[PDB]
């Protein structure tokens, strides 16, 4: 459960598009994006 | 293919579900917030006996691997 989630993070961090997002989007920005979905 | 982002969101919730009260730091990147929650959770679960040493070790090593991928390029 804890294991599935950290292994999917490792995966997403393995690919340049999702890595970039996950590194450059702050938690505060998620709310700014949500409001314009 | 705004699904790159829907997939990160989905995963993010698994670290911070709507119904947590331990909310992530706002100025933090999604990645450090998640890892950081993954650590605090691996310690808690390992105390409570929810997870065993091998399970604890692996999660910790995946986390240091993730941190390296942030702290470069």
């Amino acid at each position: 459960g804890s294991m599935e989630r950290i292994k999917e993070l490792r995966n997403l961090m393995s690919q340049s598009r999702t890595r970039e997002i996950l590194t450059k989007t702050t938690v505060d920005h998620m709310a700014i994006i949500k409001k314009y979905t | 293919d705004e699904q790159m982002y829907q997939r990160c969101c989905n995963l993010f919730e698994k670290f911070f579900p709507s119904s947590s009260y331990r909310r992530p730091v706002g100025i933090s990147s999604m990645v450090e917030a998640m890892v950081s929650r993954a650590r605090i959770d691996a310690r808690i679960d390992f105390e409570s006996g929810r997870i065993k040493k091998e399970e604890f070790t692996e999660i910790m090593k995946i986390c240091s691997t993730i941190e390296e991928l942030r702290r470069q390029k």
